[PDB]
């Protein structure tokens, strides 16, 4: 079966310089034309660039948008494509498929992505806050995981046992670079009084893990 | 580049039922149009080339016709699996270029959110800012609006919205509303309130506290 595997996303500032790397295999690598795709919120899909076969002169095309800055080069003997790319802009940003193009036609083999992430903002943990069940049947309550740089960051209730009514909300970038999200969950009221309500926030990244207890506030 | 206007931005499908969505270009690009499918956290994956051909794997009930600018995608009764973003492509002239895709959602009847609010701790206080948090519990359409009043002053460019995935056991969604105030901002007014206007609602639903009371 054909197989395309991505490597080398990551974190960079504005201005900065990546490498992407794709494998191949599962086909004649060398006869067929190799091309970047890339995927964001904001633009959809974009193709990037594309290297044709050595048969004709392994031709180079780039998306307007990224000509001068981006080049895209193959090495046939170890049936991989590479995207190297400078000068680096936030609107860069997004995640970056490897795909075959069947001869100036359909993208008909896709790899899994890799993500490219451009921003000057520093890594940092996020801050818990409790959002504490009314005083006034079922009640709501939560942790606000406010300002932390960058994704992801994981958020579990009472160590994994609780599951059940939990809304994690996706993260929201704020205008100062940082993300910050919700985790909510609905319970019983009844049960306010005999159940303890932790949530377990870990960010990877600034190897940070905070356990906030969340409760009725007096 | 050839423009390629995809509608509807969401289409809502009940299960079994046959739908169908539309892709059409800015110009004329003969039959060079190729469907792709995209599950949640997925690649995606091609079903439909030069507008009618179905590539060998994808089922029967994948269809697609049209020529020139017009384009359909048609799935003869939608199965579970078809819950996917759709996007098409053409590659008539250089260039290619996609749309911005149909995302397929599942379609039942309404349910009302359950609101509540939430005023910013204590402990987020002392740290100079004031986040208040407005829930919408599983509720169905998506659409709804959430507008925060404060000391009855309409609030405008100070909250951000975020939104669940569809839930995999009822097919409702669940929204946050935050709004931001700095802790001097925050200190100058009383009343914070949420009120929200939803299609399962007989009347819109305000929640609102006084700031420092329990």
């Amino acid at each position: 079966e054909v197989k395309l595997e991505e490597s080398g996303g990551g974190l960079v500032q504005p201005g900065g310089s990546m490498k992407l790397s794709c494998v191949a295999s599962g086909f004649i690598f060398s006869n067929h034309w190799m091309n970047w795709v890339r995927q964001s919120p904001e633009k959809g899909l974009e193709w990037v660039a594309e290297i044709r076969s050595k048969s004709i002169n392994s031709a180079t095309h780039y998306a307007e948008s990224v000509k001068g800055r981006f080049t895209i080069s193959r090495d046939d003997s170890k049936s991989a494509v590479y995207l190297q790319m400078t000068d680096l802009r936030t609107e860069d940003t997004g995640v970056y498929y490897c795909s075959r193009n069947y001869y100036g036609s359909t993208y008909d083999y896709w790899g899994q992505g890799t993500t490219l992430t451009v921003s000057s903002a520093s890594t940092k943990g996020p801050s818990v806050f409790p959002l504490a069940p009314s005083s006034k049947g079922t009640a709501a309550l939560g942790c606000l995981v406010k300002d932390y740089f960058p994704e992801p960051v994981t958020v579990s209730w009472n160590s994994g046992a609780l599951t059940s009514g939990v809304h994690t909300f996706p993260a929201v970038l704020q205008s100062s670079g940082l993300y910050s999200l919700s985790s909510v969950v609905t319970v019983p009221s009844s049960s306010l009084g005999t159940q303890t309500y932790i949530c377990n926030v870990n960010h990877k990244p600034s190897n940070t893990k905070v356990d906030k207890k969340v409760e009725p506030k007096s | 580049d050839i423009l390629l206007t995809q509608s509807p931005a969401i289409l809502s499908v009940s299960p079994g039922e046959r739908v169908s969505f539309s892709c059409r270009a800015s110009q004329f690009v003969g039959s060079s149009i190729h469907w792709y499918q995209q599950r949640t956290n997925g690649s995606p994956r091609l079903l439909i080339k030069y507008a009618s051909e179905s590539m060998s794997g994808i089922p029967s009930r994948f269809s697609g016709s049209g020529s020139g600018t017009d384009f359909t995608l048609s799935i003869n009764t939608v199965e579970s699996e078809d819950i996917a973003d759709y996007y098409c492509q053409q590659s008539h002239s250089w260039p290619f270029t996609f749309g911005s895709g149909t995302n397929l959602e599942v379609k039942r009847t309404v349910a009302a959110p359950s609101v509540f609010i939430f005023p910013p701790s204590d402990e987020q206080l002392k740290s100079g800012t004031a986040s208040v948090v407005c829930l919408l519990n599983n509720f169905y359409p998506r659409e709804a609006k959430v507008q925060w009043k404060v000391d009855n002053a309409l609030q405008s460019g100070n909250s951000q919205e975020s939104v669940t995935e569809q839930d995999s056991k009822d097919s409702t969604y669940s929204l946050s509303s935050t709004l931001t105030l700095s802790k001097a901002d925050y200190e100058k007014h009383k009343v914070y309130a949420c009120e929200v206007t939803h299609q399962g609602l007989s009347s819109p639903v305000t929640k609102s506290f006084n700031r420092g009371e329990c």
